[PDB]
DNA sequence: GGAAGTAGTTACGCCTGGTC
DNA sequence: AACTACTTCC
RNA sequence: GACCAGGCG
């Protein structure tokens, strides 16, 4: 077997469509009077059969086993190809007219002969070489090697060619050049001319431009569907080579008979329309062949190009088969790499097995089961190549007739491998390779923490299963896709597959400050979380009663390496001091005596010394989205299996944390005392006087204009930023007031979910409201609702909400933060539009590029793009968030090995 | 001399493929498994005869 | 005075001797036509005397790797 | 507040200004400098880059990602690189 | 250099129904 | 429509 | 089969 190593393109020659042609078609009918294919028609059997019972003239092979052929029109007059109407214009008016040499200089010849050898590697230059030539050759009015005039060659919309010439003394004409003669001007032309034209001597000819036989595409090229009707629904490439045809036929008749030149090149002028048509439907200032209904023709330049062509709907992307889809839901006791299939998925798609000295007696169970019961098959094929569908009375004798060296199809089982993949697929993390885990319920299940990655909310997502079927694909899924990998993102080399919300919340309300646990919780949480465990460890204090206690932080220290060792202040430090004072406590000599740090621990300085946690509190610092200190320290430093491993227990010790020791948000959540509340009132209250103040002074004159912009921007912009600033008084007076044992605050101050602007929001005002970046103005004149008063500049007539969604909005208020809302709701999809046109033009410029074996990247013809990959040969992806080496962690790890 | 990613990914595939069609394992494998798992588990004992050639 | 090299953006150009430049070929066992280019009419190949189908090595100054060396054919 | 490598940035720049010039990165620029014929006619303009491909008649080596996914054949990259020899003699032990 | 014209694109799936 | 980029008459 | 409309993430 072969395998195609490159492909020239050309332009068919007239003798090679005649060859290959395996019928000359003649009559423009499709189908008889009973239902058979009409000799000679365009659906006549010497191009191939579609119609099932029918057979090919040809080949002899049934409907969907042959080919297809082509045939030929021989056309009564020459017309032009629309595709190359641009390039025959150009090359008329750069050739002779009776000789058909490019009127160029030898001298010229010569040199741009030796510039056209160099510099074809690029296309660029030689298009502008071309363009050049093109110039100098259309400018020049006689044939330096022939002495004649060249008259001026002009271009309408495809096809016509009008050169003018002097008819009269003073009085020039326009001569309408048709296709043969032009086709003659073509053969004129030598072959030593061609290259300084860019036409390549024998892949292509100009004369073939100008085309005489019309090549007809077989029949499976262009099926036509019996509807449930009884009547025949033939393509549009039908139609049109239909009509085509006919007007050939008329041509033909009128020429043999005799005609008036007139009604010959009326028909000759429809021909040309009909082909042109047929080539390209919507070419630039032609009417579109129109369909009977009404609707325009889809032709050949609409079966390529486009989103639904050929090239983007179903080349670079096509319908697979052994795929499936089905709504996500979430499962935390599975691994991160594993997804839980249902069982009706797991016994429709199929894995192709076949049958070895090792697995025999799993495939004869499963074929003995068949397709029915879940652990079962569905085909078994002989290692002829026949295969046979499980069924009753055949599951007893394929079972025996098993052997080695079948095939057989069996259903998904635990541990196979299959692609997930959720996509809108702007990364490449949008698809991963998971373990497969059968489960009873129809939905596809999916581990919390590989959310991130696929950006899945469970609201009623679906993603996509794709079963690879051949063991190289599985090879390459299990190896290159599984998901213990791609834990660091390669776009900035920190962790993306981490806790996200509840992992957060559960680990702060284990590890923070007076978090105390009892032995059955303790106990019941390790067995939860899959630690494997012998003996508790010493319990911190002791109850009132005498029951034993521990630490959330021990318990969490329970699940970390016993080398590892990191300090850093994570989002929880309010009070930098005592940060301050631990860090000069550690820098003393590295190796702190544990009960000196107790003494000065702190719930915002994590500082974990021998894979014990001795201060801080688990945030979102520890394991996240983004900066997971823990996380990323462990995946770089213990492997990946590691990091699997401590990022599933830690889920699901967290999940049981927060699960057993209750997390709720009520409207308590959202209350503040009446200091507050007056002080509150007071920023708003002062903030609205000034904005008087500022309308008054601009309304008087007073005030002058900021640099760079005029007057009324002046007061818009300070105004803005007078409202801004209240906003921000007032959620610094609820921050300051609500506290950190509101769970609200919690999961928001711990970066789980929801920043200080939610909880402003909800419990303060909600502040300026603002479309574009200005205040809002849109509605009626010198306001916006009809309940301001004309020519209000007001804080409250333009859309500053002084309300909180606790206290309700009033209806103004309400329809400021629907304008609001809505300009968001509007933004999000002018965004991904176009972000997602930028993404598909990055990636198709940058696809091929690639690092070769001596660390260079290189350009698919071989051109050097980079000498070193990233100047410094570290992969994004095994850097240390951006950096090459993490210079300081290294010596503190070794120097804490050493000399611990 | 150390494996890159793919020329693990491309060896154990190809083995994998050779074991499907009846080129014997190399090492004892247990009951049930799948011939990727078998070509896994070949390689993480470390006897490969597949060798990769670097310009 | 002011110099198009004296600009902060701007990295050191050098021109390579026939040697240096036959051992660069060599070393990324490479043709002239697969290098980057940079124009003749370009400011800092006219602040040097190099000429078309000659090589300059650029220190780059990287973020990343302190230095690093880039090399460009001059073309017409 | 978007965290992006830098060595991603400075792959497309080096890319961008490979020619001499610093040119685009669609249609115009880095893709339609691309060799292939048929990855250029994948990408946005399709008919007139076969039409002029076949006028000029352009070779295609197939030495790119996007042409070799259209014919169905190995992509030079990642494990489409590899190549991989093997001594015949299997003796299990 | 205009000053118009002309052409070329404008995220990815998936589902439902209804008419040709 | 609304952008770009050519092209191409001026 | 392609056209329209409505939704889903
Ligand atoms: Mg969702
Ligand atoms: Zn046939
Ligand atoms: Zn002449």
């Amino acid at each position: 077997k072969k395998v195609i190593g490159s492909i020239e393109f050309g332009i068919l020659s007239p003798q090679e469509i005649r060859k290959m042609s395996a019928v000359e078609v003649t009559v423009p009918d499709t189908y008889d009077d009973d239902g058979y294919p009409i000799e000679g028609g365009v659906m006549d059997k010497r191009m191939g059969v579609i119609d099932p019972g029918l057979r090919c003239e040809t080949c002899g092979g049934r409907a969907g086993e042959c080919p297809g052929h082509f045939g030929h029109i021989e056309l009564a007059r020459p017309v032009i190809h629309v595709g190359f109407a641009k390039t025959i214009y150009r090359i008329l008016e750069s050739t002779c007219r009776e000789c058909g040499r490019i009127k160029l200089t030898d001298e010229e010849i010569e040199e741009y002969m030796k510039k056209i050898e160099l510099a074809r590697n690029r296309r660029s230059e030689f298009n502008e070489i071309i363009k050049e030539i093109h110039k100098k050759a259309k400018e020049r009015m006689v044939c330096p090697h022939c002495g004649a005039p060249q008259y001026p060659i002009k271009f309408e919309k495809p096809t016509i060619y009008w050169e003018i010439r002097k008819d009269e003394q003073g009085n020039e004409y326009r001569h309408r050049l048709m296709p043969t003669e032009v086709r003659d001007w073509l053969e004129k032309i030598p072959d030593k001319d061609l290259p300084l034209l860019g036409l390549d001597p024998e892949k292509s000819r100009p004369e073939w431009m100008v085309l005489t036989v019309l090549p007809v595409p077989p029949v499976t090229a262009r099926p036509s569907i019996t509807l449930e009707t009884g009547i025949r629904a033939e393509d549009d490439l039908t139609h049109k080579l239909v009509d085509i045809i006919r007007i050939n036929n008329r041509l033909k008749q009128n020429i043999e008979a005799g005609a008036p030149q007139l009604i010959i090149e009326d028909l000759w002028d429809l021909l040309q329309y009909h082909v042109t048509t047929y080539i390209n439907n919507e070419a630039p200032g032609v009417p579109p062949a129109k369909h009977k209904s009404g609707r325009p023709l889809k032709t050949l330049a609409q079966r390529l190009k486009g989103k639904e062509g050929r090239f983007r709907g179903n080349l670079s992307g096509k319908r697979v088969n052994f795929s499936a889809r089905t709504v996500i839901s979430p499962d935390p006791m599975i691994s991160i790499n594993e997804v839980g299939v249902p069982v009706e998925v797991a016994m429709e798609l199929t894995v192709p097995e076949k049958v070895t000295e090792f697995n025999i007696e799993r495939l004869r169970k499963m074929v003995l089961n068949g397709p029915d019961k879940y652990p079962g098959a569905n085909y078994v094929i002989d290692p002829e190549g026949r295969r046979r569908r499980i069924m009753d009375s055949n599951k007893e004798t394929l079972a025996n007739q098993l052997d080695i060296g079948w095939t057989v199809e069996r259903h998904l089982m635990d541990g196979d491998i299959v692609l997930f993949n959720r996509q809108p697929s702007l990364h490449r993390m949008s698809i991963m390779a998971h373990r497969v885990r059968v489960m009873p319920y129809r939905t596809f299940r999916l581990n919390l923490a590989v959310c991130p990655p696929y950006n899945a909310d469970f609201d009623g997502d679906e993603m996509n299963l794709h079963v690879p079927q051949t063991e190289e694909a599985q090879a390459e899924a299990r190896i290159l896709m599984e998901v213990q990998n791609h834990i660091i993102s390669p776009r900035y080399g920190g962790p993306i597959i981490g806790g996200i919300q509840d992992h957060i919340s559960g680990g702060y309300l284990l590890t923070r400050e007076g978090a105390y646990f009892t032995r059955d919780e303790v106990e019941q949480m390790l067995m939860f979380a899959g630690v494997d465990i012998t003996e508790l460890p010493e319990p911190d204090k002791y109850d009132e009663n005498g029951n034993p206690l521990w630490s959330g932080k021990t318990i969490f220290s329970l699940l970390l390496p016993e080398d590892l060792t990191v300090w850093y202040r994570n989002k929880l430090c309010d009070e930098p001091e005592r940060c301050e004072a631990l860090e000069k406590l550690i820098e003393e000599k590295l190796m702190p005596d544990p009960e000196e740090v107790r003494k000065l621990a702190y719930d915002g300085f994590v500082y974990i010394q021998n894979g014990k946690l001795l201060s801080g509190a688990i945030d979102k610092k520890a394991y996240g989205r983004e900066d997971g200190i823990i996380l990323d320290l462990i995946v770089r430093e213990y492997g990946v299996e590691r990091a699997r491993q401590f990022l599933d227990q830690v889920t699901k010790l967290t999940i049981w944390v927060i699960t057993h020791k209750g997390f709720t948000t009520g409207i308590d959540d959202e209350d503040l005392p009446e200091e507050a509340r007056d002080r509150i009132r007071e920023i708003i209250r002062e903030a609205e006087e000034r904005v008087n103040k500022l309308i008054e002074a601009y309304k008087r004159g007073e005030l002058e204009p900021l640099p760079g912009k005029s007057l009324e921007d002046t007061l818009e912009s300070l105004i803005m930023a007078v409202l801004a600033e209240a906003r921000d008084n007032a959620g610094a007076v609820a921050e300051k007031y609500l506290g950190m044992d509101n769970h609200t605050v919690i999961m928001a101050k711990t970066g789980a979910r929801g920043k200080i602007l939610n909880i402003t929001q909800m419990a303060a005002l909600l502040g300026q409201q603002s479309i574009r970046g200005k205040r809002l103005y849109r509605g009626f004149r010198g306001r916006v609702l009809s309940h301001f008063k004309p020519g209000d500049l007001g804080a409250r007539a333009k859309g500053f909400v002084v309300n909180s969604y606790k206290s309700g909005l009033t209806p103004q208020e309400y329809f400021f933060h629907a304008m609001g809302g809505r300009e968001g709701l509007v933004d999000t999809a002018v965004r991904t539009a176009q972000s997602g046109y930028m993404q598909r033009r990055l990636i198709n410029a940058l696809q091929d590029l690639k690092v070769e074996y001596d660390g260079t990247v290189r350009s698919p013809e071989g051109i050097i793009v980079q000498f070193k990959y990233g100047e410094d040969g570290v992969d994004p992806m095994k850097s240390w968030r951006g950096k090459t080496v993490d210079v300081d962690r290294i010596i503190v790890r070794t120097l804490l090995k050493m000399r611990g | 001399f150390k494996y890159t990613r793919f020329e693990k990914a491309r060896i154990i595939g190809a083995r994998a493929l050779q074991i499907s069609m009846g080129a014997p394992v190399l090492i004892d494998v247990p009951p049930g498994i799948t011939p990727l798992e078998a070509a896994i588990l070949e390689f993480e004992k470390g006897v490969i005869p597949i060798t990769v050639i670097r310009p | 005075e002011f110099s198009i090299f004296d600009h902060v953006l701007v990295p050191e150009h050098r021109v390579l001797s026939e040697e240096e430049k036959k051992a660069l070929l060599e070393k990324y066992k490479i043709t002239l036509a697969q290098l980057p280019q940079i124009k003749a009419s370009d400011p800092a190949v006219k602040a040097l005397g190099a000429k078309p189908g000659d090589v300059i090595e650029i220190k780059r100054k990287s973020p990343t790797a302190g230095v690093y060396y880039y090399y460009r054919v001059v073309v017409e | 507040g978007l965290e992006v490598d830098i060595r991603h940035i400075m792959l497309v720049a080096d890319m961008m200004t490979l020619d001499g010039i610093v040119r685009p990165i669609g249609r115009h620029g880095v893709v339609g400098e691309k060799s292939s014929v048929l990855a250029r006619a994948a990408f946005e303009i399709t008919v007139q880059h076969l039409f002029e491909a076949a006028e000029k008649g352009e070779v295609d080596n197939l030495n790119g990602v996007i042409e070799n996914v259209l014919i169905g054949q190995p992509v030079p990259v990642g494990t489409g690189m590899v190549k991989l020899t093997m001594k015949l003699p299997l003796r299990p032990q």
